[PDB]
């Protein structure tokens, strides 16, 4: 599953950037609604 | 500690990582302007922060962005030739983000003329999947902009003025 | 101090100037290499042991 | 902006050739009234006359200088059938000394030197369709030993050694042909050296060289592929000469080559008499009936054009 | 001349030219005397001495650029390639400086001078346009500011005219008064003007309420800057609303009792007739395309600039007057077309400088299609070999040319292998200077060439040590060989070596040839004769002639030594110098002629052979008897 | 540092005019020789402004041509005698001597020898390579071998040494009045003295097992028995002429030939050297400060400091001159650098 392995590491890598959006949009979101409050 | 360790290497760590996050190629600017955006996010003492802003990579990574305009005027077709791009854009606006949700970030950012720079550019003008992509650029723009200046200081009113330009 | 010019005095004496070894068919330009080879060997023992014989006093 | 500068010559009869040494700082002049004459270039960029003396008693075709490797020597030809070897015998006493002649049947229409790698060589060609390849066994010693003879089968009008040193090939000789030959075509042939006959074999005929020729030069080859022939005729042709390809299995033969007119030019406008290259191969000078000397060029698409015409008062053409 | 034909020679760099005869044997009426040189050279303004001191300057930039291009990224490299094209143009200025002093101190060469500023203009006109497109590339906003620079640096008529009015006693009584107010403004030097109007509103009180208004006008006019946050859209506007102000007092016939006034506010609302009736404040169609985007387009895109430049050109010329070829090559400026500069100034220049530096700075830029020309080359290396095979032609500038060579290792090497044999070496400084450049590139058949040569000219000129030394180097044994028989013939007649103390340090160098090698070890048997090591000196001549090293007369030589030898007063030792006596011999009955083998010795050498027989008989019995 | 004239010929020489030791005036003005072109010259320059009276004003100033004339060949070598007398050394074998007439700024030929270089037995003309001054004193060396020794007021030549060298002489100093030094392509330093009516050397000095070529030679001003010398290997030797025949010291100087090598004439702890490799070393024996401190075989005693002059990438610089506070050098670039404020 050397192939598998490969596909993988593409998956983490793709699940490394989703985390970063995850980060950095709900900190704006916070900040929004730090702001309104 | 962990940020001891960064500054102990010196501007020299900071100014080869930010550089190749600026102009390297495809995966690596993305993980780079990714790793910066997650360093500037725990710099607490915002060196980081400053060594961007005082060695001009900060401004080169703003006036980047003018860069996607023929990217999305391409894109907007049914066929898309490469998501790359939109990921480097992504991890790209969220390092932006990042920088804006700090007090002085956003100061710095509007000294950059952030906001004059996404005024100039006409995607923003293209409204229609292609739909859907026009919302996501003007996601990512208008976010930037919005989150910054509210989180901005009563000083920065300016922000307001910019932002209705 | 004692220790130090004893180390000085035990690395140059285990590194003595090499005698030229005659190949046993050797070119006449490599005969003329050879004596040149030896009185280079001569001079430079006559130094080796002129430098020996002040570390060891 | 050429700018040509008069000397008085004071020739006894009118001189038919000049030759510059290799480095350009002699000359040598001769004439109708039987004499050579060298000539020094001083400091001061002025020419004194450092010899004169009575070489022959028949018309001399051609002269040419060895390669400095082997002193300051000259070659001549004459229509009295012979070649001669001269050396600068100075002391300031310097009596150009003939050093031999080589007397192997009719006129003998050109001579050079072969390339220095090959030693102190010297070429022949005659009206009998000869050409005899000469060396010196000894350079201190300018005796001469007939090596090759090479029997043309046309009358040879001119010769030019390959000057190629690269020992992937083997030494190589172009020769013409005046003779109008109403039909005979094949006016310029190719010799090549073959080490396993030791004997020089005619590798190549350039059959579309139909019309007599004048005069042959071969390019510096300066690392290409491929050799060119400048050809000097009714027209000025240049050809292009690309050798065919190999097995190091075993070898024998002339290796068969693949030619190509790569220019033709009839902007003589009279029989083009002369053809000469520059040191780089770049820029080719010719001379022709309508009393210029036209200059041409490839630029950077391979495209030949001239460069210059001159005029019989010595003014450049506007 | 009478139906002559020409010969050429083509020398190094020079073409010899020459009326051979007439292939018709003694012919032809006309008579006359055939006593022309011709020498054509290639190739002409490069002597100028100014231009040369350009040219060492320039190579230093190269090197400077060539060694630093491994060393910067993106924006840092931009601007250090910017810096680079202002050096070049800096040089340009200085040389243009000093070509202007001399042709105002000396009138003979000053038509020439002028001709070679002119020309010198030409190169930094043409250089800095393409710098300022291809490397600067300013989007909408930066052009129109840095285009006002460009006029201002190559226009300076209205200055002077400025200068003259400000010297006179009343500057607003002066003719040109008005003109230098209006050429100000033509170039966006909106202060300046409003500091002569301050001059007009002094004259008058009708004058001063105009007055006024125009300086609140020129005052008020919105200009781009380099660094504001302003839009180009905010800057349209702004600059619409004061057009508007502009033309609302036009109409209400503000200015109608001063017609230079009025002028004036016509060319701020971009009045097309207006600005062509100033032509000659302008002087040139470029700098009335830039008062046109000034007063009409402030936010012009690079890719309308051709448009307008077409346009400017054509109403600027709009009578007789064709283009100049400094027309064309702006024009291809303006269309972007950098292929059709580059050819155009080619055809224009006598000298590649302006093409070979402006192409080379463009590629730096990333621009031109990166691949090779025709020959395992691109237009870089093409054009930096011809330009360095033209220095090469000239007796003192070849050493520049070998260091462009070095730029490029296909395009360069070959070229400067030909080049370095062909070097006239007249001193040995010259050839020492040649030798360490060819060493650090790598070139042995091209050093032994020199080395033979110098070693030649040294046979030439009777220097025996230097020959030697030259031999020695090229490795060369055949020449070794040559140089010890020389000195073999000079042995064979005086008695005695010259040179002693070079023979006596050969050291290794003596195994470069046999012949050598025998020289060596004899001038050493000598030595041990002059120490009175007799038995050494002795062995070593029997050793030399047993190994046939010596040449088959030194046999004789070294034959009638060993008879004083042996006659003085091992049984094996004394049995070898027989053999050795007898081989001799032998050799002498076959190599040695007839003639040379009757010869005076013959008798002394047999009683030295009789003595040796003896003293071998007895020496074997006395060593029998020690091993008893 | 340096102020750089670039000159559309190669300089191979350049010396200062001699300064009257009584005069409190810096070194002013010098002269150079051209090489390597069809027509060679010897010009006089001037550093300074005839009339700036500001001791105030940063030197920018580039040197001024004062005077030149044609010189056939290639200026070889090239001495003051005096302050109005220029020596030069002819690659046409040639000595002559100019006369610098400094009211109308001229150059003229005060005297000549035509022959003073050549072959024997071919008459053809060998290059002088080398020349030293002695007011009234000249000797000059060359390619055939040979010392000459003329006096400027003599037309003829005083003494030859014919068949001094087998090899070509490259550089000539005097260690005293009636004694000089030669250097040779074969790596030998050679001492005479000019009253020996024989042509043999009193000493030859050279490195053992090398034949290595020695372009220059200079003798410290002070101390009459010590010498330095450069060769085709960059190499800076320093000898005592009195203690054997190697050097005291083998320095690694330059990666290509050394040109020139100077002791500073007043302040003999500084020497100076030129090479192919296009430097200009300053060489410093002061920095641990009468044992001559280029004599020390101590390496844990004397640390010379050791800089170089010029930007990285000059062509050649065929040589050097070094006067009170002022140094000139001149370049294969075309180029002449000149210092006012050496230390």
């Amino acid at each position: 599953f050397l192939k598998n392995e490969k596909d993988n590491a593409l998956l983490s890598a793709i699940e490394e950037s989703r985390k970063r959006t995850f980060v950095m949009a709900e900190e704006y979101h916070r900040e929004s609604m730090l702001v309104e409050w | 500690d962990n940020l001891s360790i960064f500054e102990s290497y010196g501007t020299a760590l900071m100014e080869v990582v930010c550089r190749d996050a600026c102009d390297g190629h495809d995966i690596g600017r993305m993980l780079a302007l990714a790793l910066l955006d997650r360093i500037v996010s725990v710099d607490r003492q915002q060196q980081w922060l400053l060594y961007l802003s005082n060695s001009g990579y900060l401004k080169v990574l703003v006036d980047s962005l003018a860069e996607d305009d023929v990217v999305l005027r391409n894109l907007l077709t049914p066929q898309p030739p490469l998501l790359k791009a939109l990921y480097i854009y992504e991890s790209k606006m969220a390092f932006l983000t990042r920088v804006a949700k700090s007090s002085q970030g956003a100061i710095e950012l509007l000294r950059s003329g952030v906001i004059v720079r996404l005024a100039q550019c006409q995607v923003y003008d293209m409204r229609p999947a292609p739909v859907e992509r026009y919302r996501q650029i003007l996601l990512p723009a208008l976010q930037i902009c919005q989150l910054i200046l509210t989180s901005s200081t009563a000083q920065h009113l300016q922000a307001a003025g910019q932002v209705l330009q | 101090e004692s220790h130090e010019a004893f180390n000085e005095w035990f690395k140059h004496i285990n590194s003595p100037p090499q005698k030229p070894t005659l190949v046993g068919q050797a070119s006449f330009t490599e005969k003329v290499a050879h004596e040149h080879k030896e009185k280079k060997y001569e001079m430079d023992f006559g130094i080796w042991k002129g430098h020996l014989d002040a570390l060891t006093s | 902006m050429f700018v040509a500068r008069s000397i008085a010559a004071d020739h006894k009869d009118l001189i038919h050739d000049v030759s510059f040494d290799f480095h350009g700082r002699r000359m040598a002049t001769c004439s109708s009234d039987q004499s050579v004459k060298v000539w020094d270039k001083s400091e001061n960029v002025n020419w004194h006359c450092t010899a004169s003396w009575k070489t022959h008693s028949g018309s001399v075709w051609r002269v040419t200088w060895a390669h400095p490797e082997f002193g300051q020597v000259l070659a001549s030809c004459s229509f009295d059938r012979t070649a001669a070897v001269w050396e600068e015998i100075v002391g300031g006493q310097s009596h150009w000394v003939k050093r031999t002649t080589l007397v192997d049947r009719t006129s003998v229409t050109d001579v050079k030197f072969a390339p220095k790698h090959m030693g102190l060589m010297l070429a022949t060609c005659s009206a009998d369709g000869v050409v005899r390849i000469y060396e010196a066994p000894d350079v201190m010693n300018l005796q001469w030993s007939l090596q090759h003879e090479i029997s043309c089968k046309l009358s040879c009008s001119c010769i030019s050694w390959n000057p190629s040193s690269s020992r992937a090939h083997s030494p190589m000789i172009a020769v013409g042909s005046d003779d109008s030959s109403p039909n005979i075509m094949g006016k310029v042939q190719i010799y090549e050296y073959n080490e396993n006959t030791r004997k020089y074999a005619k590798a190549e005929t350039l059959m579309s060289v139909s019309d007599p020729v004048h005069d042959i030069a071969f390019a510096p080859n300066l690392g290409r592929s491929f050799h060119i022939l400048a050809v000097a005729t009714k027209d000025v042709r240049i050809f292009t000469m690309k050798p065919l390809r190999k097995e190091l299995s075993s070898s024998g033969g002339v290796t068969k080559f693949e030619n190509h007119t790569v220019a033709q030019f009839d902007n003589h406008n009279s029989q083009v008499w002369r053809v000469s290259w520059n040191i780089t191969g770049t820029v080719l000078a010719s001379s022709g009936d309508d009393g210029t000397v036209r200059l041409w060029k490839a630029n950077y698409m391979d495209n030949w054009k001239c460069i210059g015409v001159l005029k019989g008062d010595g003014n450049p053409v506007g | 001349q009478q139906n002559r034909h020409i010969g050429f020679s083509w020398g190094p760099g020079d073409l010899l030219l020459y009326e051979t005869l007439y292939q018709k044997q003694g012919n032809s009426e006309t008579a006359a005397r055939c006593p022309f040189m011709y020498l054509v050279r290639s190739d002409e303004d490069i002597y100028s001495p100014v231009l040369r001191k350009l040219f060492n300057e320039s190579h230093s930039i190269f090197v400077g650029l060539q060694k630093s291009a491994e060393e910067a990224s993106g924006k840092s490299r931009k601007a250090q390639l910017v810096q680079v094209s202002r050096n070049y143009r800096s040089v340009l200025r200085a040389c243009m400086e000093e070509m202007h002093t001399l042709s105002e101190s000396t009138r003979e060469t000053a038509q020439k001078y002028i001709s070679q500023i002119s020309i010198l203009s030409a190169m930094e006109l043409s250089w800095n346009l393409c710098e300022i497109l291809f490397i600067e590339s300013a989007p909408a906003g930066p052009l129109l500011i840095l285009l006002l620079e460009w006029v201002r640096l190559h226009v300076c008529e209205v200055d002077n005219i400025v200068q003259d009015v400000l010297r006179s006693e009343k500057p607003t009584e002066h003719e040109k008064f008005w003109d230098g107010v209006t050429g100000y403004v033509l170039q966006g030097r909106m202060n300046e003007a409003r500091q002569l109007l301050a001059k007009e509103a002094s004259t008058s009180a009708s004058a001063r309420s105009m007055c006024r208004v125009l300086d609140d006008l020129l005052k008020k006019m919105p200009m781009l800057h380099t660094g504001g946050t302003q839009t180009l859209t905010e800057f349209e506007l702004k600059w619409q609303h004061w057009r508007e102000e502009c033309e609302r007092h036009l109409q209400n016939g503000t200015f109608s009792s001063n017609v230079h006034m009025e002028a004036v506010c016509r060319v701020l609302l971009g009045d097309e007739e207006v600005l062509l009736e100033k032509r000659d404040l302008m002087t040139t169609w470029y700098h009335f395309l830039v008062s046109r985007l000034l007063f009409k387009h402030p936010t012009v895109k690079p890719t309308e600039l051709h448009f307008y430049a077409q346009s400017s050109l054509d109403m600027f010329l709009a009578g007789d007057s064709c283009p100049e070829p400094l027309d064309n090559i702006l024009l291809a400026a303006f269309e972007f077309d950098i292929h059709q500069v580059i050819k155009e100034f080619s055809i224009v220049s006598s000298n590649w400088w302006f093409v070979a530096h402006l192409t080379d700075l463009l590629d730096h830029c990333q621009l031109f299609q990166a691949h090779n020309l025709y020959f395992g080359a691109n237009m870089r290396e093409f054009l930096l070999l011809d330009y360095a095979s033209g220095l090469f032609s000239h007796h003192s500038l070849w050493q520049l040319g070998v260091d462009y060579f070095d730029y490029c290792p296909n395009l360069g090497r070959e070229y400067l292998k030909l080049h370095m044999e062909r070097i006239p070496l007249s001193t040995e400084k010259k050839a020492l200077k040649a030798l360490r450049i060819c060493e650090q590139r790598q070139m042995t058949e091209q050093v032994r060439s020199i080395c033979k040569t110098m070693a030649m000219q040294s046979l030439c000129n009777r220097r025996l040590g230097s020959a030697l030394s030259w031999s020695i180097r090229a490795k060369d044994a055949a020449f070794a060989t040559l140089i010890s028989d020389r000195f073999l013939k000079e042995y064979c007649e005086r008695g005695n070596f010259t040179d002693l103390d070079l023979i006596d340090n050969l050291g290794s160098a003596m195994l470069l040839s046999d012949r050598l090698t025998f020289l060596g070890k004899y001038r050493e048997f000598h030595r041990m004769y002059s120490q009175e090591q007799f038995s050494e000196a002795a062995s070593l001549l029997l050793s030399l002639m047993t190994a046939r090293i010596a040449p088959c007369s030194f046999w004789l030589t070294l034959l009638l030594d060993a008879l004083p030898l042996l006659e003085q007063k091992s049984a094996e030792q004394t049995y070898e110098l027989m053999r050795c006596l007898e081989d001799r011999m032998a050799a002498k009955l076959e190599s040695t002629s007839p003639d040379e083998i009757q010869k005076q010795d013959s008798s002394i050498d047999n009683t030295k052979v009789e003595m040796l027989r003896l003293a071998l008989a007895r020496n074997l019995a006395r060593a029998i008897v020690t091993e008893g | 540092k340096f102020a750089a004239k670039f000159v559309s010929h190669k300089i191979s020489r350049t010396r200062w005019r001699p300064v009257s030791a009584s005069s409190l005036q810096q070194p002013d003005v010098f002269a150079t020789g051209s090489w390597d072109n069809e027509e060679n010259k010897v010009c006089v320059w001037a550093t300074s402004d005839f009339g700036a009276t500001s001791l105030d004003e940063e030197y920018q100033g580039d040197p001024k041509q004062l005077c030149d004339i044609k010189h056939p060949g290639d200026v070889m070598d090239m001495q003051f005698l005096d302050k109005e007398r220029i020596v030069t050394g002819s690659s046409t074998g040639t000595v002559t001597i100019f006369r610098h007439h400094e009211n109308n700024q001229t150059l003229s030929v005060n005297q000549r020898w035509e022959q003073a270089h050549y072959h024997v037995g071919s008459n053809m003309r060998a290059p002088c390579t080398a020349i030293v001054c002695s007011s009234p004193e000249i000797v000059s060396v060359g390619e055939d071998g040979r010392i000459n020794c003329f006096r400027a007021e003599s037309r003829d030549v005083l003494r030859t040494i014919d068949d001094a060298d087998s090899s070509t002489m490259h550089g000539v100093t005097f260690l005293r009045t009636t004694e000089i030094l030669t250097v040779n392509s074969v790596g030998q330093l050679k001492l005479w003295d000019l009253r020996k009516q024989g042509n043999d050397p009193t000493q030859i000095f050279s490195v053992t097992g090398e034949r290595v070529p020695l372009h220059c030679v200079d003798r410290h001003p002070n101390q009459q028995h010590v010498v330095a010398t450069g060769g085709q290997d960059g190499m800076l030797c320093i000898w005592d002429v009195r203690h054997g025949k190697m050097p005291m010291s083998l320095l690694n100087a330059h990666e290509a030939e050394m040109w020139e090598v100077h002791f500073h004439p007043s302040n003999p702890d500084h020497l100076f050297t030129c090479s192919e490799d296009g430097s200009l070393w300053h060489w410093d024996a002061s920095a641990d400060s009468l044992a001559c401190a280029w004599l020390s075989t101590d390496p844990t005693k004397g640390q010379l400091e050791i800089t170089n002059l010029l930007p990285s990438s000059t062509l050649s610089v065929n040589s050097l001159d070094v006067l009170g506070q002022n140094l000139v050098c001149g370049t294969d670039a075309e180029a002449i650098y000149v210092t006012r404020r050496l230390f």
